[PDB]
């Protein structure tokens, strides 16, 4: 039927925001320490790194979102949900998938960070050519200017803090390492059983034959059309992996910012719940990539 | 090319709105011409899913239902007040935009319209 609870909700609603920035903090300063400065230079004076990744998601994947729309013949409220999930910037939760794939983990933050101040000034107007006939009014004012900013620097705190920490005493390093895998687990926890708490109950509705559809492919072809781009561009074999764990993986809280304002909430319904569920398979599709490209090894 | 209506009869009735070609709308509501007044609304329901939010004095009495295989959308009638005699008027909504559910700048497509009279 219906969407009951009411977001916005201090209890619990608030838990999954007041948490997941806690949760963000520490992993990627924890990330942070496997990151050279004196090498990061070199990936954005010769633009040959990002510039693959960065059209992977700016001149590719809308392309993948618009035409899942027509070809599907999806309502124009979730043929829009699904393209400003595309135009959407690169993922902080994707430089995650670089470690765990033996990327070239510089080169992820030049095209995460990179390409998350290029959302600022490209989706505002990546979108008259999109939504020339999906949406009615201009949204211009309708996506989170200020909800970017404030959440590219507090990406960018650990980015830069991350590698600081090697600068006055490195003998630290086991000091706080040696308790962030300790402690961090604790917060997943809160994290996870809280999604389970709120919005995890009215989940069964959301699902749907034309919607998983969208959110189960979507993903896959952002990491393989991201990475046949990459490698086969010239670009280095093992780099590769980090470009495409970039072009598939982007960030769905900022798209959740714009369907709470663009259009009424009746209309919306559990629609709320794609950028969770999208999330969910973009994860879930990793997972299963982790497992492949670490088989390889062995 | 609008939407056709069915019922509407001098008198607990229920009447149809079926889309008279193959779109897709996101959402359907119903509303409702006082005799020489503005339209008001009635009831709204959600198309891929089961949002509904009816109208202030309406709350209890109609209910508005679709149904999964045909496209037709229904508002069945009960306990009826000589007060609801107007013209129903079925709108669809068809591409997105910023705009009040109760306001009819939402709803691209609108109906033939129908006339409901009781006693």
């Amino acid at each position: 039927f219906t969407l009951p609870p009411n977001f916005g909700k201090r209890p619990t609603d608030l838990a999954l925001s007041v948490i997941l920035v806690v949760m963000l903090f520490i992993i990627m300063l924890s990330l942070g320490c496997t990151m050279e400065f004196s090498k990061i230079k070199a990936h954005l004076w010769k633009p040959k790194g990002l510039a693959i990744a960065l059209v992977a998601q700016y001149g590719i994947m809308p392309l993948t979102a618009f035409v899942l729309g027509k070809v599907f013949r999806l309502n124009n409220i979730e043929a829009l949900a699904i393209l400003i999930c595309g135009c959407s910037p690169g993922g902080n939760l994707s430089n995650i998938f670089s470690l765990a794939m033996k990327g070239d983990m510089n080169l992820s933050i030049v095209m995460t960070t990179c390409s998350t101040f290029l959302a600022l000034g490209m989706m505002p107007l990546l979108l008259y050519i999109y939504s020339r006939g999906i949406y009615d009014g201009d949204l211009k004012d309708k996506v989170p200017y200020k909800g970017i900013v404030i959440s590219l620097v507090l990406v960018l705190i650990p980015c830069t803090i991350g590698i600081v920490l090697k600068s006055k005493r490195p003998q630290y390093m086991r000091y706080v390492i040696k308790g962030g895998m300790i402690i961090i687990l604790l917060c997943s926890v809160a994290v996870t059983v809280l999604s389970a708490i709120n919005v995890g109950k009215s989940i069964m509705f959301a699902m749907t034959p034309h919607l998983i559809a969208t959110s189960s492919l979507m993903p896959f072809i952002g990491f393989l059309l991201g990475y046949v781009l990459s490698a086969l561009f010239c670009l280095n074999g093992r780099c590769r992996r980090t470009v495409s764990m970039e072009t598939g993986c982007q960030n769905v809280q900022l798209c959740s910012t714009i369907l709470n304002v663009a259009f009424p909430p009746e209309v919306i319904g559990p629609l709320f719940f794609f950028p969770l569920l999208y999330m969910i398979f973009q994860l879930g599709e990793g997972l299963l990539l982790i497992a492949i490209f670490w088989c390889y090894e062995k | 090319v609008q939407l056709v209506e069915s019922g509407g009869g001098l008198v607990s009735l229920r009447l149809s709105c079926a889309a008279s070609t193959n779109l897709r709308s996101y959402a359907m509501a119903w509303f409702r011409q006082a005799p020489g007044k503005e339209r008001e609304f009635v009831s709204f329901i959600n198309w891929n899913y089961g949002n509904t939010r009816y109208a202030d004095s309406v709350k209890g009495r109609f209910t508005i239902s679709r149904d999964n295989a045909k496209i037709t959308v229904y508002l069945q009638m009960n306990s009826l007040k000589p007060e609801d005699t107007a013209v129903y008027y079925c709108a669809a909504a068809t591409i997105g935009r910023l705009a009040g559910i109760d306001s009819t700048t939402l709803y691209d497509y609108w109906g033939q319209g129908t006339q409901v009279t009781v006693s």
